[PDB]
RNA sequence: UAAAAU
RNA sequence: AGCUGCUCCCUAGCAUGCUACUACCG
RNA sequence: GCGGUAGUAGCAUGCUAGGGAGCAG
């Protein structure tokens, strides 16, 4: 049971099991560690505390090793030694372990609680393998975090799925979406029984809530659901493999002529199989997936992986592909989960197709030529590692906008990250130079294009295609109908119920809402399938419908609202109450008696 | 010397061995064979003719990242 | 043994005996100095013997525990170190043969099959592209191992045959680059 | 049908390269290695036991081996056994393979253990009267 | 090893000792009381050694009796395991036709060698060599013991499956070259 | 208060 | 994945034997 | 001051059991 320092790579045996992740440590390491810090009960082979019984100070500084065992001060053999002594602590190796200077921030980031973006700021700015460590002890305090929510119980029973709950009094109700799974128990007297998985939504008022089931098991009274916690492996790869060059390209190989549309990258697809990775900087889905689909094309027999975080992204780019890719095609993507669904093609689970899709965290363990993770600028870099451990290739490429959305990262609420610090790619594009770039939409609408350019662009865009159909009533938000601090706004609805007719044919475009539960009641009401503003990034439409909740922070997200207004071809429209934004959108806004 | 070609001849097959190259009782057995026939041989030279002949074999899948080990 | 306790009673019982002899005082006076003396050896043997088991029992204790521990750790890395040793005796070893087609296979010269030795016999092989080709085919004899072999059947990844002559620079931007050559030796 | 191989034996190094260092294994030298670890690939078991080609029926002699056979018995005078009862048998090493197919269990010691000192001796003179085939 | 009646007696002498040793009085006083570590003891000696031995046989007897335990029932284990061997075997042969050459024996008792000879119901045949195989199961049926075999599944060393036409004379070279054929009882 | 696991 | 035979090393346990000093009786 | 019965620790022998490894047929 011996490793690596996290600090030195020497070896030991200790793991300061205060610290809650249980890392190695050298041992100058461990001692300063605790002598900097509340940070106290050490571990080794066996743990240290006073072997007489009722002897409880755990206090290493205060014990001594007896005859093979350890003891408190009092109840110490006639002879022993102390341990926590001449600034180290007795384990393993010690006459070997060098030691070294990271101890400060070391402790720094085992004592955070990751709610000011300061102790973010040098998560990101830290060693590769103290990195590691920074992001598996951030998942944990997220995921223990987690438990602090209530429980829930049933009230009384209502229909199959339409049911009345009852919640813990004074505990954080957590929200109703299809990310919670509960277990349900009833107990006899006695039999505290387990009786299956259940996932919730909130039915048409309150409290009928529907419920979807593992099975068919009738309900009861004496019933209730605990939301299922999870756990966190421990990683070990990197973050990014050592950049390298070549001087000639290997491994892959080019056509001759083929697909001329996608002229102009060739040179970059040269350079890609030039160098170990790189990464390609463009704004909204432009040269974004186009280029990364023709690149696939251009080296034919090179096989190829694709794979992101958000599953509508990868369904967007597998139907990208299906495009214009033999079939001969997968995307071997969803076990027994698929809560939502997504592809349609093919089979999950035999990797033999040469063009394979997936979700990171539904990866298998698997080799191939190169591999194209994509929209970087959402996920972490624990994310990074474990697809850096669960796959092997030869070139990999990044591709992303940071100025898009990140991970929501919700435990922190102090302050705000620059992007540059979202991840490790986001630095090294936001650094010394994103490598490879593009610079012209082939997607959105001009007009759209130039408001947005105004914006969070310096003004530096270019594409085609303008009218028409486009506005921005700047109608007042109705009552926030929120049920849980989620939003929802009726009255908001209450004007596209004007547009829900007056519209022509905007009767096949896509909803986004800044919230998810305004977005299902959206669906109630329904006008046309919706979605939320993350789960889109990847598709384009015609005409897309736009309502926002109240000028709250995160709705008056410009990076959401961005992304957002950036997913239409020919017609759009938002609807904001809006003080500032409509000043700053380039439509033809009306009243409420005003539609046509 | 002849002792390094030998015991180099064993290391090799063990690694071919390790790589589940005996799915293949064709291979396998060539391989066997030269390898026998290399720990009986009593020439200097035969022995390298038949020492690369076997390396090849190694050299045809591609399992072992050779630049890798080749850092010398 | 020496700092301990009972040796402090067993010393001090033993230098008034001592003293007691070089005074060469009374009988009566050493019956305590024998059954005071006798006694320090009791009470100090009964510890000494104790810590020893003891001392004995942590030294069987880490010998075993070391080589417990090495043995699992030489059985994670086989198919590792295993390899690494084979390439140090390659290198060793030195033999022109070999390194050049172990260069060759860090370039591309990948063999798809056994190397034969009869003077008939086929050989077929793979190159990436055209200077690999340059460095070793050169008209119809082919130098590889160390070895000449007769150029009789390129083909390119689009299994169909390729003129030999058509090789070279200027035109070889236009070929299923993966060459897959057979020959046969001298 | 099932084939079995026999891998090849591993190297120890250091201990090779000590022995050089001491100056063995030069050109010419009396000592060499000789005795190694050969394998075999499939077709080996079967090849092998195919040897029993070499045993025929043969009808030896019959009258002069009334007799030898009176000559060998002499060479063992000085000697003496019998039946012996079961709780006085001496296996060293309880662990050995057990045959077919009591190999599909475990090994010796289950079997000498599950069966009483009387099974063993109702066994024995069981087969005083009685054949039994093996595999 | 605490409370035993010895022990009492052990605490009381013994108090009684250090009573009229401060008082350091009489010579008797000084006999009496070495009559305690000389008199009071010797039950000490004995309950608080026997009872130390009473507790470590009953122990050994308990991890034996343990021992034994475990041993028989694998015992149970195996022999329910070799019953249930037994009774699958024999479910997969008692065609007719066994009982039937059963009955034309003239005692009830045949040799074992011909009783798969006529009665399997299934033959595999390895063959080496491509000349050997022609001069067997070549074609898709043949004969063999005065019976009708017809061929169907053929695989190689490898266990891999290949088809009769493969089977050339100059193709052979291109195989896993000890083949098995399994062949079927035709009518 | 936004994604989302043999 | 065997039948033996010899040999070394480690460990436990039992009992003996012996030693002595500490306790009871002669 | 000796002799017999109780302790201690030590030593010697041996016997068993258990475990590791090697050689010969
Ligand atoms: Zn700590
Ligand atoms: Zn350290
Ligand atoms: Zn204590």
């Amino acid at each position: 049971a011996v490793g690596a320092c996290v600090l030195c790579n020497s070896q030991t045996s200790l793991r300061c099991g205060a610290c809650i992740r249980r890392p190695f440590l050298c041992c100058k390491c461990c001692y300063d560690h605790v002598i900097s810090t509340s940070h106290k009960l050490v571990l080794s082979v066996n743990p240290y505390v006073c072997n007489a019984p009722g002897c409880d100070v755990t206090d290493v500084t205060q014990l001594y090793l007896g005859g093979m065992s350890y003891y408190c001060k009092s109840h110490k053999p006639p002879i022993s030694f102390p341990l926590c002594a001449n600034g180290q602590v007795f384990g393993l190796y010690k006459n070997t372990c060098v030691g070294s200077d990271n101890v400060t921030d070391f402790n720094a980031i085992a004592t955070c609680d990751w709610t000011n973006a300061g102790d973010y700021i040098l998560a990101n700015t830290c060693t590769e393998r103290l990195k590691l460590f920074a992001a598996e002890t951030l998942k944990a305090t997220e995921e223990t975090f987690k438990l602090s929510y209530g429980i829930a119980t049933v009230r009384e029973v209502l229909s199959d799925r339409e049911l009345h709950l009852s919640w813990e009094v004074g505990k954080p109700r957590p929200p109703l979406n299809r990310n919670y799974v509960f277990t349900g128990y009833r107990v006899t007297k006695n039999s505290k029984v387990q009786i299956g998985e259940y996932t919730f939504e909130k039915g048409d008022y309150g409290d009928a809530v529907v419920y979807r089931g593992t099975t068919t098991y009738k309900l009861n009274v004496g019933d209730y659901f605990v939301l299922t916690s999870h756990t966190v492996m421990p990683l070990s790869a990197p973050t990014l493999v050592p950049q390298e060059h070549y001087v000639r390209i290997t491994g892959l190989y080019p056509t001759l002529n083929i697909s001329d549309e996608f002229s102009s990258n060739v040179a970059n697809y040269q350079k890609v199989g030039m160098q170990k990775y790189s990464t390609l900087q463009g704004p909204p889905g432009t040269g974004k997936s186009h280029f990364a689909i023709g690149l696939a094309l251009y080296y034919p027999s090179a096989r190829i992986v694709y794979t992101a975080c958000s599953h509508a992204a990868v369904d967007a780019l597998c139907e990208k592909a299906l495009k214009y890719l033999p079939i001969d095609k997968c995307s071997r993507i969803i076990p027994a989960r698929a809560r939502v669904e997504c592809f349609d093609k093919f089979k999950v689970n035999s990797t033999l197709e040469q063009y394979v899709f997936c979700t990171v965290n539904a990866l298998p363990e698997t080799t191939a030529d190169i591999v194209v993770f994509d929209e970087i600028s959402m996920a972490t870099n624990y994310d990074l590692s474990v697809v850096n451990a669960r796959l092997r290739a030869k070139h990999y490429v990044y591709i992303g906008d940071p100025a898009q959305l990140p991970a929501p990262r919700t435990l922190l609420t102090k302050g705000t990250l620059e992007p540059e610090y979202f991840n490790s790619v986001c630095r090294l594009m936001k650094t010394i130079g994103p490598d490879m770039f593009l610079g012209t939409c082939r997607r959105c609408p001009a007009e759209i294009v130039d408001t947005v350019s105004a914006l969070v662009y310096d003004n530096k865009l270019k594409a085609h295609k303008d009218k028409s159909a486009q506005c921005f009533k700047m109608f007042y938000k109705g009552v926030i109908t929120h049920d849980v601090s989620s939003a929802i706004n009726r009255p908001q609805i209450g004007v596209v119920r004007e547009f829900l007719t007056r519209n022509p044919a905007w009767r096949k475009a896509v909803f986004i809402s800044p919230y998810n539960s305004q977005n299902a009641v959206a669906s109630k009401i329904l006008g046309l399938p919706t979605q939320t503003v993350d789960s889109s990034q990847g598709s384009e439409y015609d005409y897309v419908i736009f309502t926002q909740t109240t000028e709250t922070a995160h709705s008056c997200n410009v990076n959401r609202f961005n992304v957002a207004i950036t997913r239409a071809k020919v017609g759009i429209l938002c609807i904001m109450s809006d003080r500032d934004l409509y000043d700053k959108l380039q439509f033809t806004s009306l009243e409420i008696p005003r539609r046509n | 010397k002849m002792s390094d070609v030998k015991c180099t001849s064993v290391v090799l097959l063990s690694v071919l061995q390790q790589l589940r190259v005996e799915s293949s009782s064709k291979l396998w057995a060539q391989c066997v064979q030269l390898h026998n026939d290399i720990l009986l041989a009593k020439d200097t030279t035969e022995a390298f003719e038949k020492m690369v002949s076997l390396l090849s074999v190694l050299l045809s899948m591609q399992g072992a990242v050779d630049i890798n080990k080749l850092c010398e | 043994f020496s700092s301990l306790p009972s040796y402090a009673a067993f010393a001090t019982a033993q230098e008034a005996y001592e003293q007691a002899v070089a005074n060469g005082d009374s009988e009566v006076v050493l019956k305590k100095l024998k059954k005071s003396l006798n006694v320090a050896k009791s009470e100090f043997d009964r510890d000494a013997a104790m810590q020893r088991k003891l001392e004995k029992m942590a030294d069987q204790a880490m010998t075993q525990m070391y080589k417990q521990a090495r043995s699992e750790d030489k059985r994670a890395k086989v198919t590792s170190a295993m390899q690494t040793m084979l390439f140090t005796m390659l290198r060793k070893l030195d033999n022109d043969a070999l390194n050049n087609i172990i260069n060759n296979a860090r370039d591309g010269c990948v063999p798809l099959n056994i190397i034969p030795l009869t003077t008939a016999a086929k050989l077929m092989v793979v190159i990436p592209d055209y200077n690999t080709y340059k460095n070793t085919c050169d008209g119809t004899t082919f130098t590889y191992a160390s070895a000449l072999w007769e150029i009789q059947q390129v083909v390119d990844a689009d299994s169909k045959i390729v003129q030999l002559s058509e090789i070279s620079m200027d035109n070889s931007p236009n070929l299923a680059w993966p060459l897959i050559v057979t020959a046969l030796r001298a | 049908v099932a084939f079995q191989t026999v891998k090849p034996g591993n190297f120890n190094k250091d201990f090779y390269d000590f022995a050089v260092s001491k100056g063995f294994f030069k050109e010419g030298s009396s000592v060499e290695l000789k005795h190694f670890f050969f394998a075999q690939d499939g077709n080996a078991a079967i090849s092998d036991y195919d040897y029993y080609r070499y045993n025929l029926p043969t009808m030896c002699d019959i009258r002069q081996l009334l007799f030898v056979v009176e000559v060998v018995d002499k060479y063992f005078d000085c000697y003496d056994g019998g039946c012996i009862n079961a709780n006085q048998v001496i296996v060293n090493n309880l662990d050995k393979s057990a045959g077919f197919p009591f190999n599909k269990w475990g090994k010796a010691r289950l079997y000498y253990d599950s069966m009483s000192y009387e099974d063993q001796d109702a066994l024995f003179a069981y087969t005083k009267r009685n054949v039994i085939p093996t595999i």
